[PDB]
Order: structure tokens, then C-alpha cells, then sequence
């Protein structure tokens, strides 16, 4: 029959509930307190002993009175998984919230569940053309690999995924698992009007993708959780239907940010910066499973968010280690009007390798590294001193630099409304020939601004000419 | 003429140096005072941890 | 083999027949609280009554405090704790070569059980102030850069050391993938054994990593031992110290290994973990107090045994990752004196060319010269001062005022002698192919060739030495030493060449 | 037999709380043994937590001890053995060998704790001990009976320098010698033990001029923070019953500090700042005023001190400077340029630099010495900028002679050579005075840089400027 508990106390998200006799739920269990609305979800955290466990609550504790009888539900939280939740808005406990009636699955599966073991490993090195230029040529993503972008506030860690998606997702045929991890709301409503009208999402049609959402609104036990959903599901069109699954996770700082809004009232001691002590493995668990294993790809990008600007904050500084290819946003960049605004030194990939991209595609990035390594080695010099004081070889290096620096700018299709050109995709073919051309000084009697904001190098020739008139 | 020429723009040029690491003092001595103040934060911090109990 | 099924039931039938402790008081995080086990060992293992295995740490008065070396859903408060009468520890012995193994030393390639000779403690008491030796043999890495700046020998530890993403696993790999030149002969007191841990890594990674190893074929003489990334803090924390057991084998029993850190950051970081959640105060950085002291009696473990112990060394290459190049960060320091020299890694280095991006300027070998071979020491005679001498011209240089023919000639030799120590991953170099080069760049017959060009230079020299005067290079490799005469060939030999 | 036992009752870490009958504790400092498989297990109380408690702290590694298991009162501090006996043997934190050579055949053994000498049992006495290495000698000089520091961040020569020291001042020295390995590798150990006896200081079947005392980093902080003690005791027993001249050489004495700190926090302290222990000030305190020169005896001391990420202020390292006499600052900026040993010739500093100790015109050489690198210092600004053209005619030679002297400042060490392969050259006192007096006269002003650069006293200069010439 049912187990039932007493609410004996609220602080915040967390809830501690008494249970009669001996069978205590066991740790990660879901357990219900019906409200007059509708129900509330609480996930066992722990054993406080004598027959207490302390709770994590996934929605608010606002009106919640001692004493109150706390249903379990004997198992940890349920979503439905497979081909019935494509273009399905879901929840965090895995509840239809589409306004659009039950979505009636087959399989109930646990958002937690163990990372695929070392055995069920499965490696490969295969490129993914993006039509970004400055990944494209610097860091190039893999196909079935993990991708991250990393910034801080309003560098465009959104819009750039947004392009990735539009790029990527259009031309992939598989199934995507879009996650809403602790962003905006307006841009869930945004991303489900615009796949209503790309036609990714068919409400009457067959659909290609799937929605789950844990805003920025939520509390903390929420956000602490809904990516678990996201991934169960992307791991079930993995495991089980044996798909490629492209799996945008946005943002993922979100789940780390919410570890450690609940952690002190956990009881916890906390770390440093004030983080949850369980930082990194709360990572490694929730990270692990987001992989390619013997028995499906999975090509994931997400979301990192930077607190405070500072890229050595415990948060980010732990994921990259996670990571195959990782790009990063630097708000100076933005402010120079560079858009994608990525670190085109500080960007990394394990495919960049003569092995995978070719001696030529190696050597063009090297040398345009080389190159913007030196501007930035002068920066200095030419702050106080300026050019004039810069040698003859110097001098070219920073005139070619500030072009390639340039040039690996790129209009955005789904950034129009921010540029005013229409967006450009070049190709990895494309760019290369393009920057090596420029690095064999080929072009050097163009005007700087030429190289800014537009495609390949056709594009070039043509804005100079343009301008020169 | 032509080291009176180079006397002027040596002149001129130290002058600009002069304004822009004028300039640079003053980005710098505000990320200063910023390191200075988390220093003693960060640092108080390990203290009321170690602290509490 | 005629019903394979029917021998696996016999052998798995009678087993339960003498099987006739605490209860659990809270579980959380990892950590389990236990009222009981009274006759316990402090750091003894401990079985759940749900299969979960567990540490205890903490003996205080009323109750015994247990870290968990698995997930905890599966325990809960009431639940029967029981004793096993051990201290954690490893199977060892040369069974373990080519497995890749989880903390405590359970197969995790899916290669089936391993053959042990026995069995060490994951914590030991590091050889005393007594049977020990000078470090007197080199770990040949076949790393220019590190081959002639700063070698490692037998015995010694050394850090590797630098920012994220700049080339310290890098270069632990093209160290290990060197000992092939070795491991394939037959004289085992030539040979290297190597351990790679790996501490917090992704499983993919260690995968990644496993696959290389493989396509060098340089897992046959590799243990491999895991803690990735999702496994139990205690699991992260106690790997190095099992692994540490694992190549202690080796070195007891006259042989030598080579243990890879990869990397103690994050074991100190799980390290923290165990102790914030068992309620230990915190030091510096929320790190336990003895962090230090967790560090130093790991890589204390590393020595060069005397004659009357066997000879056998262990070496350590330990990582550690910095951040924003600060090295003054709490572990950084720790460990950087603990060791005997470290090996700087840097970004800005890398990105302008030099790769491996090691800093000359902040390398360090504290043995030195001792474990360096006679050849290469007689050819690198002052290159390490030299290029310090070199940075030092170059940085004058940045005043862009006219120089002289005493810098303008130490600038040419020292960009090419830079330009000279660069080398592509995976592959690396027998000393007789490193020497020449060396000896080329140092007495200067480098110094009338382009800067773009000495790519060209080193394999088609390397091409014509092989060829020709292969007679010298069989005379390096044999006898480690240039004589007055292998001096004056290869003298020959190289102006010969460079008039094309 | 009177025995007093006690039970275990907690273990954490390296913190084990033991329960006793009725008013009937041992007192703070006093040692307890734990009768285990392999050997014995030594504690120290620290706390009396009350309610028949106290805290102690392990003298060895805790894993595998049992919570109501037998303790045992000594009855008093670790005991070490002390007087000749301890000779030409090593021993550990606890007062036993570790040189498998038998037991320390000694008829006293002593507390390792001890109150410091009275305000009025002091000496002072402005003498000087030679250490034959140039930089010491003319800038910062040593003094008999004195107690002297070495300041060095991580791998910048301190342990080499201790090291060619002892193989100077140890030989020269009539008296008995105790070294102090407190936190630092096993192996530095291991080739002490055998360059002793292979300068023949030790003699294992024969007379030995120096005791071992060693607790390595390889061991748990109750060990490392007591051995310092340990050692300090032996040189103690022949500074005050032997009443002769000692030599005690600590490394790494910052190890002291650290050790204490390791195991504050588990002893239930509020950390204090950079997260030392509170007790940092007077735990240095009761230690190093022990190590002191007094009427029955003298004491000369050579300490190693780790300062911690290069930073001088550091709580740790500033808290040492008050304590030393002579302070030998070794900097990464100097090693960094060739420059061994890496001395800084200007935050070096020693009392006895004084002309009253010296004479004037040591004094006067030693400061004009350090004006000249002062002022070559002070213009590094406008070399780099304008280069060296734009420069006053006596300021050029102020930087040519500064130059000059950096370099004679440097000398090969004997214990470096696997490092320089150049042969150990020892320069006697008055040599360094006056080639230093030479060279700042401009008696020299045509030999090159080089010349001056690691070799011996000016013979060398002018030996190598030919040698090289040709
Ligand atoms: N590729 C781009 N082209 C043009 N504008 C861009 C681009 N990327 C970012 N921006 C601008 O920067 C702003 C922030 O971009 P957005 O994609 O919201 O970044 P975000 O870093 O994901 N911000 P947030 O999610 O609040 O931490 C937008 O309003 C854009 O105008
Ligand atoms: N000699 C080399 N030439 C070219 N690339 C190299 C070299 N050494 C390392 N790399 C590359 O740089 C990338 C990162 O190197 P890695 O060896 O992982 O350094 P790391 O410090 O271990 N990075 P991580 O541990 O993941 O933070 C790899 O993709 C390598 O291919
Ligand atoms: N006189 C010298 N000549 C040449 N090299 C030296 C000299 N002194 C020190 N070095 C170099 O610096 C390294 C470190 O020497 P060492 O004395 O061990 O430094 P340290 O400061 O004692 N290390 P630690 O005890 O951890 O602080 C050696 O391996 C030598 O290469
Ligand atoms: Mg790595
Ligand atoms: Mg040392």
C-alpha cells in the first residue's frame, strides 16, 4: 500500500520528512505533497537519520505547513522517452507542458541513471564542417564529439549556438534534444515559434526534435535537475533507437549555479568561492553521460556560461576537461564589434591535427596563430609607443594580424537583426585557401576594413572594390 | 634641419608616451584597488569557513 | 570447448557455507555515518549489505564516519554495515602490463581477470634515507628540447607543469611511447615500465588515450589505472597511491617503471572532497590541512634502489595544471618543492611556435647532468645558459636600436638553436638522431641556413647520416660517448652536408 | 612496574583522542606508546579535552589502529639518547636509530622539550667564522656562535649551500656537529650519510665528528613538527654538558611551521591568516630560542628556510628574520642569470658588518661594493629605454664596474659540480677583501666580464682573461 511521511521542516527549496516505520525511500526517490493546485515533487538528498530523510523540493515550498503527509512515489523521477516526445515541450519531472494533452510513451525511464562504462567506449576522428570560419579552420568540432562554448554575459553564446543549430540541425535527417537549462523564457517561447516555422517541429507533421525546459525562473532543485531529463531522453534515441542525436545543452553553467543555491542548507561545508564540495563530480556524473558510446553518436554542444568574466572560476575551470573542442567568447572581442566574438587564441579542438584536417589546413592555422600571437605580444609597445616604433618586419605582421583578425568575423544569418547584412556561410575548403592567400601577403594592398564582415575571400574583393568607389 | 626636425618629433612623440601610460596608471591603479579588495575578501573568507567550525 | 556454460556452475557451487558490524545511522553525499564496528581499523575496508564497498576515515567516539567507493542510493539508514579486516590494497606484479585497471585494480578493459604476484597496501613508507642510490640513468624521452635542457633520470621526480590545453600529457605520452627502443630487446634492466593515472579525466579520454597507445603498439609494457571523472571522490583520491603499488613491484623486483601523475590537481581536488563532506575543517582554498603532506609521501614513493635492494628505480613524471599561469596557487606550490625540478609548459609559447612549449627559463632538472647520456651532454655543453643568455639579448632587442656583430651573432644562433629544439607530437627521437642535430646547432653550422628551412634541415641531415655515415651513429648509440676521433667524423660529416 | 593505560577513542587523521581513569592524566607534552604488529606507536598529548580526555597527536602513520586499544604512559616528553654516543648514527623523530647499526649505546637520553636559556644566561660576542665563500664573507659574514638563515624560494641553491657549508666550516671545526633533516627529501639524506663518511666527518668503525637526525617529508606532521626538537636536543647536551663549540644545521626549519600547521585545525584551532596556525609566533619562539649560544657553551647555526611562492612576506619566513643574526637571501632573479650561488648581495644582511667588528675598510669596500650594484640597479630603467648610449661619463663606469662585480660575486661551489663541471674553488677572507678593493678602484678595468665570471679570488681573474685572450 501507499508510504506515506510527515513534513517536519521547510527551509527554503529543501523540505525534511518523518516516516513512520522502518522503509525509508530510498536516495534520489521522488516523492508527492498534493496541493490544491496540482502536486508537489520532492527528490530524496538524504538520511538524516531516525527515519527523517531531507529532500530537495523541484518547485517552490510556498505554503507548505508542518505536519503535512508526503506520498512516495518508490522510484526517482520519470520522463517519457522515445519517438513520442518529438516536438513536445517538456518539464523537469517530464510532464507535457505544450498545452497539448498526455504524451503517452511507452517507457517511463529515471533521469538518473550511471555513465556508460569504459568498455562502452567509442572513439573516432571525424571533422563537422560548421561554415564558421574561425572553428572551421581553428578548433574543428567532431562529429559525435563534445562541444562547449564558453563566455560571459552577452557575448553570444545563445545566437552562436542559434547558428550552429540553423547550420548543422537543418541537414542532419536525426533526432536533436534541445535543453533550456536556467536562460531566458522569452527565448523558449522564441525557439518554439522558430521551429514551428522552419518546420523542425510539425505540430501535425512528424518532428525532429524535442523540447525541455527548467528557465531561469525555477527554483533551484528544478534547475538543478532538468538537463538529467534532457539526457535521458537524448540517451534513449542513443541506446535504444541507435540514432544520431545532435543535443543542445544551454546553459549547462545553470545546473552548477543551482548545486550550489541549495548546498549550505544541504548542511554542507561549503568551497572555494562558496561552491558545493561535490562541484567536480557532480559534474563527472551529470558530464559522463553526455557521450558517444558503442551503440550511438551523440554530437552535443553547450552552453557555458562564465561567472564574473573569470574563466578560472571552479564552475567552467572544471568543465573543459569535459570537453573535444571548446570556444571561447571574450567581451573585448565584442566590444571591438568582432563578431563571433571567439578567442581565436584561446579555442581549442583535438582535431585540429594533420592527421584529420591535413598538413595544409595544419600549417594555414598555425602560421595564422603565430601571427596573431605576435599582435599580442606588442600590444604593449604599440599602446604606449604606438606603430612608428615598431620595426619593419613587426610592423607587417600587426597590418596582416588586424586582417586576420578581421576576416575571421563572419556575418550571422540568425544575427541579421544586429549586422544588417544577410548572413554568409563559408565553407573549411573555402576559408583555408582564403587565409593562406592572406598570409602569403597576397592582398595586403586591401584596406583593413574589407576583411570585416563578410564571407570568403571573393566577398573581400568585392567590398574593396566597393568601397573603392 | 634634419636633427632639428628629429628633436621635434622625439619631443613629440615622448609627449604622446607621457598621455598613454599617463592613461595605462590610471586602468591600472583601478584593476589595482579591485585585486586589492578581493584579496581581502577571498582571503577573510577562509578564515569565517575555518571558522564556523 | 564441449559446453563452455557447464564448467563455469561446478566451480561457482559450493562457495556460501561459513558466513554465519554496525547499522547505519544517516547516509548522504557519499558519506555514511555507522553506529558500531568496534574492532575496526582505522582506513579498513568495509562491505554494505547492498554490495557497495566503503573506507572509514573517521573513528570518533559514538559512531565510525565511511566514504563510500560508490553511489549511495543504494544505501540507507538501518541498513547491516560489515568488517572485511583489511586495509585497502592493489594486486601487482608484471600480470598488470597492458590492462587498463580501475582504483582498486579491477579490470575495466574487458580483458577478463588479472594474474597477480601478490598484493601491496595502497599506502607504503617510501624506501628510507637508507637503501637508496644516486640517480645515474637517463629516462630517455627522445624530446630535443627536454633530451638536452633538462634530463630525468632513473629515480628522479619531475613535474610537469603549466596552464590547461598547453601539452602536459603530451609530453608524459611521447615519453612513454619512446621506451618501445627498449622494451622490444631483451636486456630487462634497459627496459621502462610505465603507469599512467588517470586522475578526474573523462572515460572517453583515458579511451582516446589507450587507442594511441595501442597504435604505437606501447600498451604491451603500460598499465594504465583509472579514476575518471564520475567515479567516487575516494576512488579519484586513492588511485595515485594504488598506482604508486603497482610500479613499486617493478622496482623492488630489479626492475624499473615510470608512474604518470595525470593529475594530482584533481586528486587533491577529491582529496578536499572526502574531507569538506566528512566534516574535517578546511584549510587554505577549502583544502584539508595535510594536502601537502598527501602529495609528498606519494611521490616520496619514487626512488632509485642500491645494489643490495636490486637496483630497481621508480620515476615519477606527476601532472599539474595551473591556472592563468600562476604558479603561487596552493597545490602549484606543494608539490613544485616537492620534486626534483619541474618542466614549465606555457600558452603564449605554444602559440608563437614553440612546441613543446616548454620554459628553458623555468625548467628545471635538479639531477642534472647525471642522468643525461655522455654524447648528448658533451654536444650540449652550456646550451641551457646559452639560451637564457639568448632570451636576454632578445629582450634588449625590443629597444629596436641598431646591434652589433657580438648580438646579431648570439640572435642567429639562438633562433635557429630555438628553432632547432621543436618537434612534432609522437614522435620521438633515438639520442643518435638528437645528438647531431645538437651538435650542428651548438658549434654553429646552422647559422648560415633560413629560419623556415631548418624543418627541411633535420630530416634530410638525419636522411644522409642514416645513409652514409651510418657507421657514427651506430658508434653514438653503442657507446654513449663521443671520442676525440667520432668528434672529428662527425665534424666532417656535418660541413660535408651543409654545402649542400 | 606502575603502569598507567589508557583507551583509544577516536582517530582522526593524524589526531587520536585516548580516555584514562579517574584525575590520573599524563600531562600536555608527555609522550604515549601504542604496542603495535610492527614496532610501536608513539603519541604526544597536545589538549586535556576533559572528561578523562586528552588529544595527542601521532608520531607516526594512524591507519590501522583500533578504537579501544591499550595506551601506555611513559611517564614524560620523547626521550632522545644524547652525548658521543649519538655519533656517526642516524636517528628518527623518536630517539631510535635508523641506520640498522645497533642501539645508541648512551647512558642519558633527554626530554626533547626543554625551556629556553634565562635572559641572563646569554652571550653575546661579535665574532666571525670564515666561510670561504666570497659573497658571505665580504657582504653578510657569519658569526661564531651565531645563528644564521638561508632565505630561498623553491630549487634556487639553499640545500647545495648548506651542503658546501658543511663541507667547509665542518672540517675546520674542532668540535662535534649535529645535522637536522626536518621535511626534505629521503635521498638529500641518503647522500649526506655517504658524502660523510666519504670526507671521512663519519667513521663507522672508528671516531665520527657528526650525529644525524632526519624526518623527511616522506613523514606525517606530528613526526615532522617534533624532530626539529629531536636533533636540537642532541646539539644542546654538547653545547651545555659536553661544554664545547656545536655546529646545528637545520633543513628545512620552515618545515617546523608547516608541520604545526597541517594539524592545527584537526587540534580545533581558528585558523589565522594565509591559514596559519595562531600559535605560528611563539611556536617559533619556543624553538629557536633554544638554539642559542650561553655561558656553558656555544651553539652555531645554519638553518635553511623555505620561503613559500618566492614571497618574503609570508607569514612564515618574516616571522624567521627576527631570529637570525645573519641572513642569507638567495633570489631566483640571480640564479636565473648563471649567478650560483644565487645570493642577493643587497637584502643580504649580517650584524657583524660593522667596521668596529671588521675594521673600516671592510666595511667601507662592503659598501661602496653595494652602492655600485644599487646605482647599476637604479638606472636598469634607462638602459633598457635609451639604452646604454644616453649616460653620464662616471655613471658608464659605475655600470661597467657593477657588471664586473656581479660576476665575482658567483663562485663554483665544490658540492656543484654535477652541475657546473668546474672544479670547487674556496677563497680565503682577506683574498676576497682586497680583490673587491682592487676592483673598485678601477685596478681592473680592462679585463672583460667574463674573466670574473666562476672562479676564485682575482688570481683567477687574471688567469682566465689570459686564458681566454688566447
Ligand atoms: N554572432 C553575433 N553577431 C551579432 N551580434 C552578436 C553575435 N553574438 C552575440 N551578439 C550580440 O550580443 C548579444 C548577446 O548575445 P547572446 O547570444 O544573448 O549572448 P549570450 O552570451 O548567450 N548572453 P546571456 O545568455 O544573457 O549570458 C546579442 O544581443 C547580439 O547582439
Ligand atoms: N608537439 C606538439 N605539436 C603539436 N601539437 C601538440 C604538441 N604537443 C601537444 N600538442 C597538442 O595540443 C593539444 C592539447 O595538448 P595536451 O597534450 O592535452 O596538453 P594538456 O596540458 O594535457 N591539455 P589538458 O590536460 O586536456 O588540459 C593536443 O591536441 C595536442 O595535439
Ligand atoms: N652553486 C650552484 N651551482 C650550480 N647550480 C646550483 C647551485 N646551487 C643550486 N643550483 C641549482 O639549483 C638546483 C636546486 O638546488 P637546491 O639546493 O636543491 O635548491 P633548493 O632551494 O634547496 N630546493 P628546496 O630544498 O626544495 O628549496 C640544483 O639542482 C642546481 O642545479
Ligand atoms: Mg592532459
Ligand atoms: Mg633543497
Amino acid at each position: 500500500t501507499p508510504i506515506t511521511g510527515k513534513v517536519t521542516a521547510v527551509i527554503g527549496a529543501i523540505v525534511d520528512v518523518h516516516f513512520e516505520q522502518s522503509e525509508l525511500p530510498a536516495i534520489l526517490n521522488a516523492l508527492e505533497i498534493k496541493t490544491p493546485q496540482g502536486k508537489l515533487v520532492l527528490e530524496v538528498a538524504q538520511h538524516l537519520g531516525e527515519n527523517t530523510v531531507r529532500t530537495i523540493a523541484m518547485d517552490g515550498t510556498e505554503g507548505l505547513v508542518r505536519g503535512e503527509k508526503v506520498l512516495d512515489t518508490g522510484g526517482p523521477i520519470s520522463v517519457p522517452v522515445g519517438r513520442e516526445t518529438l516536438g513536445r515541450i517538456i518539464n523537469v519531472i517530464g510532464e507535457p507542458i505544450d498545452e497539448r494533452g498526455p504524451i503517452k510513451s511507452k517507457l517511463r525511464k529515471p533521469i538518473h541513471a550511471d555513465p556508460p562504462s569504459f568498455a562502452e567506449q567509442s572513439t573516432s576522428a571525424e571533422i563537422l564542417e560548421t561554415g564558421i570560419k574561425v572553428v572551421d579552420l581553428l578548433a574543428p568540432y567532431a562529429r559525435g564529439g563534445k562541444i562547449g562554448l564558453f563566455g560571459g554575459a552577452g557575448v553570444g553564446k545563445t545566437v552562436f549556438i542559434q547558428e550552429l543549430i540553423n547550420n548543422i540541425a537543418k541537414a542532419h535527417g536525426g533526432f536533436s534534444v534541445f535543453t533550456g537549462v536556467g536562460e531566458r523564457t522569452r527565448e523558449g517561447n522564441d525557439l518554439y515559434r522558430e521551429m514551428k516555422e522552419t518546420g523542425v517541429i510539425n505540430l501535425e507533421g512528424e518532428s525532429k526534435v524535442a523540447l525541455v525546459f527548467g528557465q531561469m525562473n525555477e527554483p533551484p532543485g528544478a534547475r538543478a535537475r532538468v538537463a538529467l531529463t534532457g539526457l535521458t531522453i537524448a540517451e534513449y534515441f542513443r541506446d535504444e533507437e541507435g540514432q544520431d542525436v545532435l543535443l543542445f545543452i544551454d546553459n549547462i553553467f545553470r545546473f552548477t549555479q543551482a548545486g550550489s543555491e541549495v548546498s549550505a542548507l544541504l548542511g554542507r561545508i561549503p568551497s572555494a568561492v562558496g561552491y558545493q564540495p561535490t562541484l567536480a563530480t557532480d559534474m563527472g556524473l551529470l558530464q559522463e553521460r553526455i557521450t558517444t558510446t558503442k551503440k550511438g553518436s551523440v554530437t552535443s554542444v553547450q552552453a557555458v556560461y562564465v561567472p564574473a568574466d573569470d574563466l578560472t572560476d571552479p564552475a567552467p575551470a572544471t568543465t573543459f576537461a569535459h570537453l573535444d573542442a571548446t570556444t571561447v567568447l571574450s567581451r573585448g572581442i565584442s566590444e571591438l564589434g568582432i563578431y563571433p566574438a571567439v578567442d581565436p587564441l584561446d579555442s581549442k579542438s583535438r582535431l585540429l591535427d594533420a592527421a584529420v584536417v591535413g598538413q595544409e589546413h595544419y600549417d594555414v592555422a598555425s602560421k595564422v596563430q603565430e601571427t596573431l600571437q605576435t599582435y599580442k605580444s606588442l600590444q604593449d609597445i604599440i599602446a604606449i609607443l604606438g606603430m612608428d616604433e615598431l620595426s619593419e618586419q613587426d610592423k607587417l605582421t600587426v597590418e596582416r594580424a588586424r586582417k586576420i583578425q578581421r576576416f575571421l568575423s563572419q556575418p550571422f544569418a540568425v544575427a541579421e537583426v544586429f549586422t544588417g547584412i544577410p548572413g554568409k556561410l563559408v565553407r573549411l575548403k573555402d576559408t583555408v585557401a582564403s587565409f593562406k592567400a592572406v598570409l602569403e601577403g597576397k592582398y595586403d594592398n586591401i584596406p583593413e576594413h574589407a576583411f570585416y564582415m563578410v564571407g570568403g575571400i571573393e566577398d573581400v574583393v568585392a567590398k574593396a572594390e566597393k568601397l573603392a568607389a | 634641419q634634419g636633427y632639428a626636425a628629429e628633436i621635434s618629433a622625439r619631443r613629440n612623440a615622448m609627449d604622446n608616451a607621457s598621455k598613454n601610460a599617463g592613461d595605462m596608471i590610471n586602468r591600472y591603479s583601478i584593476l589595482y584597488n579591485r585585486t586589492r579588495q578581493a584579496v581581502i575578501t577571498n582571503e577573510l573568507v577562509d578564515i569565517i569557513t575555518g571558522a564556523s567550525s | 570447448p564441449t559446453e563452455v556454460s557447464s564448467i563455469l556452475e561446478e566451480r561457482i557451487k559450493g562457495v556460501s557455507d561459513e558466513a554465519n558490524t554496525g547499522r547505519v545511522l544517516a547516509v548522504g553525499d557519499g558519506i555514511a555515518r555507522v553506529f558500531g564496528l568496534n574492532n575496526i581499523q582505522a582506513e579498513e575496508l568495509v562491505e554494505f549489505s547492498s554490495g557497495v564497498k566503503g573506507m572509514a576515515l573517521n573513528l570518533e567516539p559514538g559512531q565510525v564516519g565511511i566514504v563510500l567507493f560508490g553511489s549511495d542510493r543504494l544505501v540507507k539508514e538501518g541498513e547491516l554495515v560489515k568488517r572485511t579486516g583489511n586495509i585497502v590494497d592493489v594486486p601487482v606484479g608484471p600480470g598488470l602490463l597492458g590492462r587498463v585497471v580501475d582504483a582498486l585494480g579491477n579490470p575495466i578493459d574487458g580483458k577478463g581477470p588479472i594474474d597477480a604476484a601478490g598484493r601491496s597496501r595502497a599506502q607504503v613508507k617510501a624506501p628510507g634515507i637508507l637503501p637508496r642510490r644516486s640517480v645515474h640513468e637517463p629516462v630517455q624521452t627522445g624530446l630535443k628540447a627536454v633530451d638536452a635542457l633538462v634530463p630525468i633520470g632513473r629515480g628522479q621526480r619531475e613535474l610537469i607543469i603549466g596552464d590547461r590545453q598547453t601539452g602536459k600529457t603530451a609530453v608524459a605520452l611521447d615519453t612513454i611511447l619512446n621506451q618501445k627502443r627498449w622494451n622490444n630487446g631483451s636486456d630487462e634492466s634497459k627496459k621502462l615500465y610505465c603507469v599512467y593515472v588517470a586522475v578526474g579525466q573523462k572515460r572517453s579520454t583515458v579511451a582516446q588515450l589507450v587507442q594511441t597507445l595501442e597504435q604505437h603498439d606501447a600498451m604491451k609494457y603500460s598499465i594504465i589505472v583509472a579514476a575518471t571523472a564520475s567515479e567516487a571522490a575516494p576512488l579519484q583520491y586513492l588511485a595515485p597511491f594504488t598506482a604508486a603499488s603497482i610500479g613499486e613491484w617493478f622496482r623492488d623486483n630489479g626492475k624499473h617503471a615510470l608512474i604518470v601523475y595525470d593529475d594530482l590537481s584533481k586528486q587533491a581536488v577529491a582529496y578536499r572532497q572526502l574531507s569538506l563532506l566528512l566534516r574535517r575543517p578546511p584549510g587554505r582554498e577549502a583544502y584539508p590541512g595535510d594536502v601537502f603532506y598527501l602529495h609528498s609521501r606519494l611521490l616520496e614513493r619514487a626512488a632509485k634502489l642500491s645494489e643490495k635492494e636490486g637496483s630497481g628505480s621508480l620515476t615519477a613524471l606527476p601532472v599539474i595544471e595551473t591556472q592563468g599561469g600562476d604558479v603561487s596557487a596552493y597545490i602549484p606550490t606543494n608539490v613544485i618543492s616537492i620534486t626534483d625540478g619541474q618542466i614549465f609548459l606555457e600558452a603564449e609559447l605554444f602559440y608563437k611556435g614553440i612546441r613543446p612549449a616548454i620554459n628553458v627559463g623555468l625548467s628545471v632538472s635538479r639531477v642534472g647532468s647525471a642522468a643525461q647520456v655522455k654524447a648528448l651532454k658533451q654536444v650540449a655543453g652550456s646550451l641551457k645558459l646559452f639560451l637564457a643568455q639568448y632570451r636576454e639579448v632578445a629582450a634588449f632587442a625590443q629597444f629596436g636600436s641598431d646591434l652589433d656583430a657580438s648580438t646579431k651573432q648570439t640572435l642567429v644562433r639562438g633562433e635557429r638553436l630555438t628553432q632547432l629544439l621543436k618537434q612534432n607530437q609522437y614522435s620521438p627521437l633515438a639520442t643518435e638522431e638528437q645528438v647531431p642535430l645538437i651538435y650542428a646547432g651548438v658549434n654553429g653550422h646552422l647559422d648560415g641556413i633560413e629560419l623556415s628551412r631548418i624543418g627541411e634541415f633535420e630530416s634530410s641531415f638525419l636522411s644522409y647520416l642514416k645513409s652514409n655515415h651510418n657507421e657514427l651513429l651506430t658508434e653514438i648509440r653503442e657507446k654513449g660517448e663521443l671520442s676525440k676521433e667520432l668528434l672529428a667524423s662527425l665534424k666532417s660529416a656535418t660541413e660535408s652536408f651543409v654545402a649542400t
